[PDB]
RNA sequence: GCAGCCGCGGUAAUACGGAGGGCGCGAGCGUUACCCGGAUUCACUGGGCGUAAAGGGCGUGUAGGCGGCCUGGGGCGUCCCAUG
RNA sequence: GGGGAGCAAACCGGAUUAGAUACCCGGGUAGUCCACGCCCUAAACGAUGCGCGCUAGGUCUCUGGGUCUCCUGGGGGCCGAAGCUAACGCGUUAAGCGCGCCGCCUGGGGAGUACGGCCGCAAGGCUGAAACUCAAAGGAAUUGACGGGGGCCCGCACAAGCGGUGGA
């Protein structure tokens, strides 16, 4: 159970914007416009003052909800992100931004994380020449993340990548979208990064 | 600026003919996330008038603190009668270390990484009280040099 | 009985700045001047001379110490925090040179006693050898 | 000014009720008295004037307080001679921690002394009357001088130091320099700056202070 | 009836039983049992003994532990190098 | 084994009391005194192991030396710097800063018991658990109430007084 169920509730659960659907969580409506309140019959109500656990507890959530990942893997990560040197946060986001399915998402491949996925599990994606369909895979600095041949006349893709011409991408990436191809140039920093969490909150989670 | 956190709240009881006439306790936290540190024990019949009590006493005890890449540039451990604590800096990644006491006044000292220990009495107020005195004593390689000098 | 004489000094020493005096005396001893000698180039005292009390060779040790403060209590900061033997007698305690301990982030001393003589961890260090380690001081 | 030697004045003071700490500042015993070394006293005045000096010409204030009976009269005196607050009759507790509490009895006095020349005086009871003449009469006496604050003091000229040690511990927690006419029973620890001195004796706080006040006087230039 | 502990329940139960809702985790989640941990609560790191539990009712001295200043020999402990 | 004035467990009576196998009163044997031998415990208490060095003084006092209106050594007290302590308190007679060395503690109750051994003439003692069971037991201080504790002060509270109810 790879969670999947109720979702721009979450973008609700932090009170912070969760791209969870991509276009629509752009239109009146990740929710969150219009409906800030958290979920449950006691959303409307004041909210007493966080215990210091708590808010290290809902910054670890709002992390990893936004890379819909089993905390279990999560954890693991950020368990090996310690075992390297460096700074044990920074390089927590980078294993995290270096997942297969996440590439594809930013590489512009897919209107979702959640959809870029399935474009992996259903392989649509070629790495360095190789389909794969394992998204949990690492993408490794200089590889060429693309589209199966068999999948580039789809419907979906095709009308993603109509949309690429007019965003730039990550500027640790690169892509070919006449050829429906990119790049993985290096690991991303965080002063790259966009994502609206603080990581010291995470790390010092993890220590409880 | 100043930023309050509170450390904590108590009600107290003062006895008296016929009735327990009560009284509540607030210990608050002030700083800059740069790296002074208040911190006041506000005494007042009224919770949220002895917050507000607190937050005078505070904002007058404050503590420069010298900050190594938000590290603390020594260790130390400091003896509060009761309680004892432990300090000891750490590198950039390991995150501040302790409980709620301890990390509420280094959180505001603008502390990044370091690492803590509470030993002996863990009464929130020694403690807290020892997590200054603490602090207080830090001293960089620079103001010790100055200090053998002629 | 006086059973361990560096001890001693370091208490005086250390006994009589707590009460802010000048100048200490102490039973004189080549090797406790080697110690004195460590301190004063490592700048925690003035430094020393030999004398004479009434016959008996001693050692004045000569104290030094910070500014005045303000507010309440100007009682000045001491050079010398922190002071004590590591290695007492009885449970005596050497160290290897990859051992040796590295002293309040480096801010403190550590002196031993080593085979080419008495060193401070840095020297010792720099030196290649390891002894008995007489006393931590910040 | 500066003056002579007049030792005809201040040779010592106090029996053995000492303290230790001032063992720099004696001479010896003498009929079980311990003797001021004036050499000394010499050394400290030629800076506690040198600091006061610096004060007076930079314009700043200091409070005179001697609660003391035989310099009761001469505080007075010389604060009133110079361009200073001072406080005779008795101390009271937090002239300086809460100077802005007490500041308002000032303004109380400000506020009656009012109603002492308007109309309104007779044309309203005599209970009361009595009642706020009473007012006055105490503030007049322990305010005589604290009047002059419109701010925290610069500086605390002392009398007796450790009968002061309140107004002494004040001043010492709030930054405010300490300078004091104290002898053998002081704990010249916490005096900014000391004149070693006998005190009791009017002829030493009367010399002291004149010199002191006379200083302050040369130094703004009438 | 709950319950690890403090406890909750005698007609207003955020503590019982159901329900709506919510949090947590997910082919898993709980429970029990056992290890280390928190516990510097056996304390070498790193504890104590006036009243909190703790000085032997006192002395005597056996084994043993511990020991003053200067100079030299030996170098066993101890430190350094190489090597297996 | 001797001794025996006074005192006095037990025991005999007396009064007190709802009762008194007690507190009060009158008697009284062991014992208490001595010698020899055993017992060996204790609030055997500074409730504070022994020894050495170091850290402001003031004062009272025992005692010794000195050039003795002051100095200097040893002991017993009270107040007190720095320091320490949970706090009371401690403070050169350390509960301070240090080294040596010994002894002892490791939740309460169950237990100073059980079991085992040693010792003793016996009374007993030394050593000394656990099962079970409880979430405390415990120190010092605070504020209160309270004391058949204290000091002081009030009210037709008593006294002093007049008049009444309790009877019909
Ligand atoms: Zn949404």
């Amino acid at each position: 159970g790879r969670y999947i169920g109720p979702v721009c509730r979450l973008c609700r659960r932090e009170g912070v914007k969760l791209y969870l659907k991509g276009e629509r969580c752009y239109s009146p409506k990740c929710a969150m416009e219009r409906r800030p309140y958290p979920p449950g019959q006691h959303g409307q109500k004041r909210a007493r003052r966080p215990s210091d656990y708590a808010v290290r507890l809902r910054e670890k959530q709002k992390l990893r909800r936004i890379y819909g990942i089993s905390e279990r893997q999560f954890r693991n990560l950020f368990e090996e992100a310690s075992k390297k040197k460096g700074v044990t946060g920074s390089v927590f986001l980078g294993l995290l931004e270096s997942r297969l399915d996440n590439v594809v998402y930013r590489l512009g491949f897919a209107v979702s994380r959640r959809q870029a996925r399935q474009l992996v599990r259903h392989g649509h994606i070629t790495v360095n020449g190789r389909r794969v369909d394992l998204p949990s895979y690492r993408v490794r600095p200089g590889d060429e993340i693309a589209v199966a041949e068999k999948s580039r006349n789809l419907e979906l893709i095709r009308q993603n990548l109509e949309a690429m011409k007019g965003r730039k991408v990550g500027p640790w990436l690169s892509l070919d979208v006449e050829g429906m191809k990119g790049k993985f140039l290096r690991l991303p920093d965080r002063e790259d990064l966009a994502l609206p969490v603080n990581e010291q909150l995470v790390i010092e989670f993890y220590s409880r | 600026d100043f930023e309050e956190k509170m450390i904590l709240i108590r009600r107290t009881a003062r006895m008296q003919a016929g009735g327990r006439r009560f009284r509540f306790g607030a210990l608050v936290v002030v700083g800059d996330r740069q790296g002074r540190v208040g911190l006041g024990f506000g005494k007042a019949p009224e919770v949220p008038l002895a917050v507000q009590k607190a937050g005078y006493y505070a904002r007058r005890n404050m503590v420069e603190v010298p900050l190594q890449n938000g590290t603390i540039p020594h260790e130390i451990e400091v003896e509060f009668g009761a309680s004892k604590i432990v300090l000891k800096p750490a590198a950039p990644g390991t995150g501040v270390i302790a409980g709620a006491v301890p990390r509420a006044i280094l959180e505001l000292a603008g502390v990044t990484d370091i690492l803590t220990k509470e030993l002996g009495s863990r009464n929130p107020i020694n403690i807290a009280y020892a997590t200054m005195e603490a602090l207080r004593q830090l001293r960089t390689k620079a103001d010790v040099e100055r200090l053998r000098k002629g | 009985m006086l059973t361990d004489p560096i001890a001693d000094m370091l208490t005086r020493i250390r006994n009589a700045t707590r009460v802010y005096k000048e100048s200490t005396d102490v039973p004189a001893s080549r090797f406790k001047e080697e110690i004195l000698r460590i301190l004063a180039r490592e700048g925690f005292i003035k430094g020393y001379e030999r004398v004479d009390v009434d016959g008996k060779p001693y050692l004045r040790v000569y104290l030094k110490y910070g500014p005045r403060r303000q507010g309440p209590d100007p009682r000045p900061e001491q050079v010398i925090h922190h002071i004590r033997r590591i290695s007492k007698p009885g449970r005596r305690v050497y160290v290897g040179v990859k051992e040796i301990p590295r002293v309040r982030r480096g801010l403190g001393i550590a002196i031993l006693s080593t085979s080419k003589g008495v060193l401070t961890d840095r020297e010792a260090r720099k030196l290649g050898v390891g002894g008995e380690l007489i006393c931590e001081v910040w | 000014v500066k003056e002579l030697l007049e030792a005809g004045v201040h040779f010592g003071h106090e029996r053995k009720r000492w303290n230790p700490k001032f063992a720099r500042y004696i001479y010896a015993e003498r009929n079980g008295i311990h003797i001021i070394d004036l050499q000394k006293t010499m050394e400290e005045l030629e800076r506690t004037f040198r600091f006061i000096e610096d004060l007076a010409m930079r314009g700043g204030t200091i409070l005179f307080v001697g609660t003391k009976k035989q310099a009761q009269d001469i505080v007075r005196m010389e604060a009133e001679r110079a361009g200073m607050p001072y406080v005779n009759q008795r101390w009271l507790g937090g002239m300086l921690t809460n100077f802005k509490t007490i500041s308002q009895r000032v303004h109380r006095l400000e506020e009656l002394e009012a109603l002492f020349a308007s109309p309104e005086i007779e044309e309203r009871p005599k209970k009361e009357q009595v009642r706020l003449k009473h007012e006055l009469e105490r503030l007049q006496k322990y305010l005589s001088g604290f009047r002059l604050l419109k701010r925290l003091p610069d500086a605390i000229f002392v009398v007796d130091p450790t009968k002061e040690a309140i107004a002494v511990r004040e001043a010492r927690k709030l930054f405010i320099p300490v300078i004091a006419l104290a002898d053998t029973d002081s704990d010249p620890d916490l005096v900014d700056y000391i004149i070693p001195g006998n005190d009791d004796a009017i002829r030493s706080i009367q010399l002291i202070l004149s010199r002191a006040v006379d200083l302050i006087i040369q130094a703004r230039g009438g």
